[PDB]
């Protein structure tokens, strides 16, 4: 069963840059489509982005649009979440998932199969 | 049917998906029927979302021998 672990977390200015990266371990990344998720407390998971299993086709929350990208290396079993133009409220625990659906959309946490073990991403004023 | 049946299944008929009802996923025991669902008809593969734009209901086949 896929292990998924996320770098790249921490602390960093507003207005600033950071690129998150999730590996997975043994030979199965390929075949899923891969998602971000993050967690304020006190509330529920909330979806960030996705992207389908071959890379051609990606999805975002209205909330990181235009500033937020997901993209994805097979050959590295690795999926990435590029993230300008920070603001204070993208503050949370990031994470990332993976869903056996290879295309479609999917927003919901539940609807998704493996999770890492989040890191945590803190934006200053 | 579990999470991993249900969408290794729509993986399969991937490029076949309409608002008609596919047949079972299996001949024997319990499998998984899916369509698109009416409202989201000519919805393109690409954009449909599994949990509001697929519908999915349980089949109960025979048991298998």
């Amino acid at each position: 069963q896929v292990q998924l672990q996320e770098s790249g977390g921490g602390l960093v200015q507003a207005g600033g840059s950071l690129r998150l990266s999730c590996a997975a371990s043994g030979r199965t990344f390929s075949s899923y489509s891969m998602g971000w998720f993050r967690l304020v407390p006190g509330k529920e998971r909330e979806f960030v982005a996705r992207i389908s299993s071959s890379g051609g086709n990606t999805y975002y929350a209205d909330s990181v649009r235009g500033r937020f990208t997901i993209s994805r290396d097979n050959a590295k079993n690795t999926v990435y979440l590029q993230m300008n133009s920070l603001k204070p409220e993208d503050t949370a625990v990031y994470y990332c998932a993976a869903d056996l659906l290879q295309f479609g959309r999917s927003s919901r946490a539940a609807d998704y199969d493996y999770w890492g073990q989040g890191t945590q991403v803190t934006v200053s004023s | 049917p579990s999470d991993k049946h249900i969408k290794e299944y729509l993986n399969k008929i991937q490029n076949s998906l309409s608002t008609e009802w596919s047949p079972c996923s299996v001949t024997c025991g319990n499998g998984i029927q899916v369509r698109i669902k009416p409202g989201s008809a000519n919805k393109p593969k690409d954009e449909l979302d599994y949990a509001n734009d697929i519908e999915k209901k349980i089949c109960k086949m025979e048991k298998c021998s």
